[PDB]
């Protein structure tokens, strides 16, 4: 059986770690909910 | 059981020990997560039970106790925060500028951040603290890097 446990408040935090790039990608979404890259 | 607003871990005892299979958001008495995390199964909250209410495999979303309540959207310009809840680790805010998933049915924001599978369902937030979507359904690109869609449902 699956169960839930509280992990935190949902808030924006000033001076959080800033990382990650911003790619623009052509994708397709299938009937199963799987995304795939189109080229 | 626990109905307080906030971010929650989704755990199971089916495998070795206690395993975190995903994350979700409690808001206005409704628990929101990704479909692939629970597969539509019921959840426990202490001594209480959460039954699924709405779900869709294609959107990869599911709500418990009521209809989907999260209606904020990424503005297409500003940076956001992934409120990551990794297995066995503390909740951590990570600020990033989303990229774009371009599809035949329209454009969706995407976050290029890589966390273990059990982090699926962690919320993505705007500057007001509003949940603009959930992390955990995406793709792997050319350099082996994971990019997740900012997946949001519709509030009726
Ligand atoms: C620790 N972390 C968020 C990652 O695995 N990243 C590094 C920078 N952006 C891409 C993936
Ligand atoms: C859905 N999800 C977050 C995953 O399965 N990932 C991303 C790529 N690295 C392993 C874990």
């Amino acid at each position: 059986d699956m169960y839930i446990e509280r992990a935190g408040d949902i808030t924006w935090e000033k001076d959080a770690e800033v990382t990650g790039n911003s790619p623009r990608l052509d994708v397709a979404l299938d009937e199963s909910g799987d995304f795939s890259l189109v080229e | 059981g626990e109905t307080t607003d906030g971010v929650y871990r989704v755990m199971t005892r089916r495998l070795l020990g206690s395993t975190q299979v995903g994350v979700g958001v409690m808001q206005e008495g409704v628990f929101h997560t990704m479909w692939h995390v629970t597969k539509g199964a019921a959840l426990r909250s202490g001594e209480g039970r959460l039954d699924p209410y709405w779900g869709d495999v294609k959107q990869d979303l599911v709500s418990y106790c009521g209809p989907w309540k999260l209606d904020a959207a990424w503005d297409g310009l500003s940076e956001v925060q992934l409120l990551a809840v990794p297995p066995g680790e503390r909740a951590k805010n990570i600020q990033t500028l989303p990229g774009i998933f371009k599809t035949k049915d329209g454009d969706i924001g995407a976050v290029a951040l890589d966390y273990p599978a059990g982090t699926s369902g962690s919320p993505i937030l705007d500057k007001c603290g509003r949940v603009i979507g959930l992390y955990g359904n995406g793709v792997v690109i050319k350099n082996g890097s994971y990019v997740s869609a900012i997946t949001q449902g519709k509030r009726e």
